[PDB]
DNA sequence: CCCCCCCGTGCGCGCTGAGGTGCGGTGTGAAATACA
DNA sequence: TGTATTTCACACCGCACCTCAGCGCGTTTTTTTTTTTTTT
């Protein structure tokens, strides 16, 4: 359980400089699947965060991770794209016990795939030399940094 | 769109500092990978040309950059580039091992970067093997700035690299090269202005940048450069120094030398102007 | 029908390392029997132009290529290259015959390699006709190096040779060149940044590489190079190393150098162990 | 269960030709106005 | 009911606009040259 609070809200946005909301769309319903999902994850350790990277990318189309910490604490963001469709219920189980966290450490919900600062998001994250990447890149956000 | 867009070429080759058209052409067809404007370049059956424009942008980008800092702001950057281990008790241990306070150096060291007329030359004279060439070249290293060579002397474009740099060396002067000093080059000691050639330029009149000379010439001592007596600032350098399995036993680093000027960044007085902006984005508009 | 594109042009010559222009225009002039778009640069208007540049590109791709590699990556590279079938044994029985034991060498090669300072400068000394200049020139051409000239220091462009290569040999070193080294080179021996010189341009500072130095003067024994004493590591070739009854014995080819080194990675403190997928990745540089 | 920042702009002077689109020089009459 | 007297109405045929990018597109003396001073 636990979607997510106002103090989990208020540190992404500390920290990323936007808000959760505006690089998500909303699934009320934990057991509609999907191939896409953005996660965000506070407290999480370092060996676990990189060890993650190399698990999943043996059942994902893409993957793109990346973290920032500060005084209030650290939380890192992943916009997964898994060769077969999950449910929230699902991942929700698969990344506690894969990151070592209670599942209240997490947020989960699939990304905004229509906007041009929700894309610019992901375009400009792959900018940096710290983020990880693994894939080709979705075309929601390549077709939407082109069209002539 | 596809079409390739120059500015962003020369952005980029700024973005990274790199001047020589080589490394550009080899690194940007390396970055061609993730750079939709770079998977155009490819294409672009005027590559060289290209090429050519970009770092020729680039190098007047950053020579344009440079000569618009005023010293302490040049300093500041050149403490911001020195990375390393270390501190100035690994230099004033030195000192002392040659038995000169620290403190009238530190008072040659202010009017010396200053530039002040009459005293904008320091002489280390010392027998030799007793480390002047390590401490001068240690410091000229740090200051970014030239080291000459007396032995082109007779072709006079030996002085071709004084038109850049803003700290010259010339080490281990000898008779010949004090009698130049004395007679030729009087006014760059002096401070006033000078003219100088460059390979296939022209005479650019410009004020002669702080020197720094090693010799084995007691200049204070004799009767020929009497005329130089009112020009020279002198170290003695005596006690002696690496003779011992391949390891001088003190070698300068430029942490040391960053150690050194930002903690006595009050004692050679050195600072700016009123300043509302320092730690901001640099200015990048060059795409 | 066949638009030209001098992207692929420049990768097909960079794939056979095709420098030179006229060996460019022949050999795609010929190649144009079979390859669509040499037949379009042969109707094409502005041939000897695209010649020029695709020669630009390629000296460019090559020169950044050689400049970026590391010294065990290069030698790695350099010892690939190296062609024909030998032994270290060569090397090992060359100096057991002039009763010097190799690992004197290599504990000298370890530090010359490395440029520490006040340690890289090797000096072979012996009566001429002793096999000095055999393994210096021997040694100097594997490192692909660059072989200096001691006469013309009366101009100072004779170091002009520096400027790219890593490694330079001065052959037979007399008292002039002996005391130009101690008078104007002080530095380089020492590792420090140098002040080179060429011919119609201007002076570059840049690090001094590694040197292989050939005299008949024992420096460590003369005292007016009493400073030349840290900086130079002598060895002493004594024996004749050619003809004993009319045909030399002893040679080093590649093939002995290459092995030497391929045998002794251990013993000289580098690494290539990269083994990364299959050989590397090595993809283009379209 | 709703807002604490992603975002620094536009191109070889010069052509010039097929392309088609339209209100008119001219396409020039059956309908349409008024005559007797 | 027969007939002089005229613009709208679909259009021959167009004068002439704007629209692209494949064709043209570049510097090299001076210094260094070994020449004879330049202490000796």
């Amino acid at each position: 359980g636990s979607r997510a609070t106002v103090f989990k809200l208020g540190l992404f946005k500390s920290l990323f400089l936007c808000s959760f909301h505006d690089i998500t769309r909303l699934f009320k319903n934990d057991k509609t699947t999907n191939q896409q999902w953005v996660l965000a994850v506070f407290g999480l350790a370092e060996v676990f965060f990189e060890a993650s990277f190399e698990l999943l990318k043996k059942q994902c189309s893409f993957l793109q991770m990346q973290k920032r910490s500060h005084e209030g604490g650290t939380c890192a963001v992943y916009l997964i794209c898994f060769n077969t469709a999950k449910s929230r219920e699902t991942v929700r189980n698969l990344m506690a016990n894969m990151l070592n966290v209670r599942e209240e450490c997490l947020m989960l919900q699939p990304p905004k795939i229509r906007g041009l600062s929700a894309a610019l998001f992901w375009f400009k994250s792959s900018l940096s030399p710290a983020t990880l990447k693994h894939g080709a890149l979705p075309e929601w956000i390549r077709a939407q940094t082109t069209l002539n | 769109t596809e079409k390739f867009d120059f500015g962003t070429m020369v952005q980029w080759a700024y973005d990274h500092k790199y001047a020589e058209e080589s490394k550009i052409a080899y690194e940007y067809a390396l970055a061609a990978g993730s750079d939709s404007n770079a998977r155009a370049f490819l294409a672009t059956n005027s590559q060289a040309k290209h090429v050519k424009d970009c770092a020729t942008m680039v190098r007047h980008y950053l020579r344009a950059e440079t000569q618009a800092l005023s010293m302490p702001a040049y300093i500041k950057a050149r403490c911001k580039l020195a990375t390393g281990e270390g501190s100035w008790k690994s230099i004033l241990t030195f000192f002392n091992y040659q038995n000169i306070e620290l403190i009238t150096f530190i008072n040659a060291l202010k009017l010396w970067l200053k530039g002040i007329p009459k005293k904008n030359c320091l002489a280390f004279i010392g027998p030799p093997n007793t480390g002047k060439s390590m401490l001068c070249n240690s410091l000229i290293h740090f200051l970014g700035g030239s080291v000459l060579s007396f032995a082109n002397h007779k072709s006079h474009f030996w002085l071709a690299s004084l038109a850049d740099t803003r700290a010259a060396l010339v080490d281990d002067a000898t008779h010949a090269c004090w009698r130049y000093f004395d007679t030729y080059l009087r006014n760059a000691l002096d401070g006033y202005p000078v003219s100088i050639d460059r390979k296939h330029k022209a005479a650019v009149q410009i004020k002669a940048p702080p020197l720094l000379v090693t010799s084995n010439i007691d200049v204070q001592a004799e009767d020929r450069y009497l005329y130089l007596h009112s020009r020279v600032q002198t170290f003695r350098f005596e006690q002696p120094c690496t003779d011992e399995s391949g390891e001088q036993p003190f070698n300068i680093t430029d942490a040391d030398w960053k150690s050194f000027f930002v903690r006595l960044w009050g004692r050679l007085d050195l600072i700016d102007e009123e300043e509302d902006s320092e730690e901001d984005g640099d200015s990048m508009r060059t795409f």
